[PDB]
RNA sequence: GAGACACGGUCCAGACUCCUACGGGAGGCAGCAGUGGGGAAUAUUGCACAAUGGGCGCAAGCCUGAUGCAGCCAUGCCGCG
RNA sequence: UACCCGCAGAAGAAGCACCGGCUAACUCCGUGCCAGCAGCCGCGGUAAUACGGAGGGUGCAAGCGUUAAUCGGAAUUACUG
């Protein structure tokens, strides 16, 4: 459950701390983006010396949500906040070099194996 | 067939520099006609005394121009005593030759004009709330738009909008010549007094 | 001038500054040959004088003077500056060393070669 | 333990660098050499503890890379060419 | 190993700066307010000991010019003064 105007935290060290979602990609009249979905973001406030600066328009991937993710056995894993990892607008690869917090295996694919490897713990 | 526009200027120099400019212009024209290229005179603003020209602009039309020009472009020096002051000591007088730039002046196409019909924003009456005689001629490359609503006949409104677009683009075509003459002007103070490519000594005016 | 006055406020020493401040405690301050030109001296001299513009490592900018006869320097290059002031070239406080991170020696000089960086012409 | 709240001793937190089955672990040259970087600029990954004496022990022994010192350099200075 | 004793040969080692005045030391040939500039005063625009080369002198030398840089000369923060 991530819409436009939704405010997310940042789960890597690209330099940004808060981002705001401005588009859900991949369909017409799309409402929500879950874990593993790409979104378009803008940076709202960042550290003074980082790889990204405030006000830039860029891509991201959703990693952690409060809504949760269902599993085949019917279980559900929730978190206490919304987090995302910043990706390059053209190549869609992570900008930073370190991942904070746990992740899930909904990211286990050929596109986010780097994120999976860098994550300190995987649920 | 190449087109070159060159300027010969005295810089910020005295009547001796103006006289040198006149002589060098004459020799340049003679050498160009010998080399077989044609020309026309554009500006020949006069100096302050007799037979003293301040600056001149030349239009060059011919073939193999970049080889004829490269022995002239730069600084030309005349070595001789001043004829206006019989006891002055300065002996080297420098004048400058530069290569200028021209634009891509094109006649106005009408196929670039887009028309929009909308409602004239008055106060207003119930007939003007209907009328779509407001004609907007928008020029798609430049983005410049002008609106005409003077007459209630939409043909005349369209004609007036087209005429106003003509006029207003004829003020964007006119602020470019001034903008490039602001660039022609700098060449006057850009003359460097040294490293001469050509030297003329005495009144015999021998090349070197 | 009295002793009571001199004990209530002692003699003040004169502070003196340097005329080569961009050297910053160092006989040389590294810089890039941004742009190279010639200027004309003011009264009562007349010639062409060869100089070069240089960008300091701390974010400032200086101008240097090229001695000798014949210089082969261009832009996009890095040189040094030794010191020595030319007056009638208003604004020039440094001399280029003949061979300082870009430069060469004076071509076919034969005496006083140490100052103009000419290698030894050996029979 | 006498001793600071601690270089090569301990615990915790932090940034950085590594090994992992992912559960978890290791490290601190401002010791002597050395490497990368910065600079306008400064030496060789040398040896004998034979000596000093810190040190630790009754001592041998050894840290010893401080010391004795090397190899190198026009660096300051001195005397030599 | 410092050092002491034999071999050969001037060999295997003489160069650098300034130069009108301050300051020890200026003639010529090329050029022409161009090329060339310092510490200051200032040279070069057809006659230059102030530029280049030749040359010459002078003085130094494992060093000269420039700063980072100091003190002095500066009685120019002066108690001595
Ligand atoms: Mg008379
Ligand atoms: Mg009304
Ligand atoms: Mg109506
Ligand atoms: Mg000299
Ligand atoms: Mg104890
Ligand atoms: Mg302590
Ligand atoms: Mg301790
Ligand atoms: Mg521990
Ligand atoms: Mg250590
Ligand atoms: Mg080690
Ligand atoms: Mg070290
Ligand atoms: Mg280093
Ligand atoms: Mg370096
Ligand atoms: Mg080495
Ligand atoms: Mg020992
Ligand atoms: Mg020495
Ligand atoms: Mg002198
Ligand atoms: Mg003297
Ligand atoms: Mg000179
Ligand atoms: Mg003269
Ligand atoms: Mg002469
Ligand atoms: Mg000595
Ligand atoms: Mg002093
Ligand atoms: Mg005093």
């Amino acid at each position: 459950m991530i819409q436009e105007q939704t405010m997310l935290n940042v789960a890597d060290n690209s330099g940004a701390r808060r981002v705001m979602c401005i588009k859900v990609l991949g369909g017409s009249h799309r409402r929500y983006a879950g874990v593993g979905d790409i979104i378009k973001i803008t940076i709202k406030e960042a550290i003074p010396r980082g790889k990204v600066k405030k006000g830039d328009v860029l891509k991201a991937v959703v990693v952690r949500t409060k809504k949760g993710v269902r599993r085949p056995d019917g279980s559900v894993i929730r978190f206490d906040g919304n987090a995302c990892v910043l990706l390059n607008n053209n190549s869609e690869q992570p900008i930073g070099t370190r991942i904070f917090g746990p992740v899930t295996r909904e990211l286990r694919s050929e596109k986010f194996m780097k994120i999976i490897s860098l994550a300190p713990e995987v649920l | 067939m190449e087109e070159k526009i060159i300027q010969i200027t005295a810089g910020r120099g005295p009547l001796e520099c103006q006289w040198v400019v006149a002589k060098v212009l004459k020799t340049f024209l003679q050498e160009a006609t010998q080399a077989g290229i044609s020309y026309t005179i554009l500006s020949r603003e006069e100096g302050d005394a007799n037979l003293t020209v301040k600056s001149v602009t030349l239009q060059l039309k011919g073939k193999e121009l970049a080889s004829f020009l490269k022995t002239w472009l730069g600084t030309v020096c005349w070595v001789g005593k001043s004829t206006f002051r019989k006891f002055h000591q300065r002996s080297n007088w420098y004048i400058g030759v530069f290569e200028l730039d021209q634009l891509q002046r094109q006649l106005f196409s009408e196929r670039d004009v887009q028309f929009q019909t909308t409602r004239s924003q008055g106060n207003g009456g119930q007939n003007v709330n209907k009328v779509n005689s407001a004609v907007r001629a928008t020029h798609l490359p430049t983005g410049i738009s002008v609106l005409a609503q003077d007459s209630r006949s939409q043909l005349d409104n369209k004609k007036l909008a087209l005429a106003r677009l003509k006029e207003k683009l004829a003020e964007m075509e006119l602020q470019q010549l001034a903008e490039q003459a602001q660039n022609h002007w700098n060449n006057h103070t850009q003359v460097q007094r040294g490293n001469p490519v050509r030297t003329f000594k005495g009144t015999d005016f021998k090349s070197t | 001038a009295t002793v009571n006055q001199l004990v209530r406020k002692p003699r003040a020493r004169k502070v003196a500054k340097s005329n080569v401040p961009a050297l910053e405690a160092c006989p040389q301050k590294r810089g890039v040959c941004t742009r190279v030109y010639t200027t004309t001296p003011k009264k009562p001299n007349s010639a062409l004088r060869k100089v070069c513009r240089v960008r300091l490592t701390n974010g400032f900018e200086v101008t240097s003077y090229i001695g000798g006869e014949g210089h082969n320097l261009q832009e996009h290059s890095v040189i040094l500056i030794r010191g020595g002031r030319v007056k009638d070239l208003p604004g020039v406080r440094y001399h280029t060393v003949r061979g300082a991170l870009d430069c060469s020696g004076v071509k076919d000089r034969k005496q006083a070669r140490s100052k103009y960086g000419v290698k030894r012409p050996k029979a």
